[PDB]
């Protein structure tokens, strides 16, 4: 990998309808 | 006609316009479509051909160019996971080659040692 390399992006929190 | 999503699950849109799926049965989101785990393949192994196994994605990004997402580890890398697959698996083969020359090698000089205690004992019984 870059040393500029994209990091893991987690999916969006958990939120209530 | 498409295939619904199953009971509890929702589909969303992060701010940056990317789909992502909603579980309100356990109160958690992911990436990864839950109709995916039907129809793709579990890992590298069960592909063909050039098929990304389940929670694995191509993305873009203009610092690094074409990149691949693991979600099922939560990394991203560079490299082609399938080629890297294909090579992990010929080092593996390579490995187990290697660690049998060794241990052959290593069981010659036992067999060697086993030969002298041989005539140790030998020399020792015709003492009398």
């Amino acid at each position: 990998r870059p040393k500029n390399m994209t990091p893991y992006r987690s999916p969006p929190p958990y939120v209530p309808p | 006609f498409e295939l619904p999503l199953p009971e509890g699950w929702e589909e969303a849109r992060d701010f940056d316009g990317k789909v992502y799926y909603i579980d309100h049965r356990n109160r958690t989101t992911s990436w990864i479509d839950p109709r995916d785990r039907y129809t793709k393949p579990l890992t590298f192994a069960d592909c063909i051909s050039d098929e990304l196994p389940l929670g694995w994605e191509e993305a873009y990004d203009p610092q690094v160019g074409d990149y691949f997402i693991d979600h099922n580890t939560k990394t991203t890398q560079i490299e082609d996971p399938r080629v890297q697959w294909r090579r992990e698996q010929e080092h593996m083969l390579k490995d187990y080659l290697v660690v049998a020359q060794e241990a052959l090698s290593a069981q010659k000089e036992i067999y060697q040692v086993k030969q002298q205690r041989l005539e140790l004992a030998q020399q020792e019984y015709q003492q009398l």
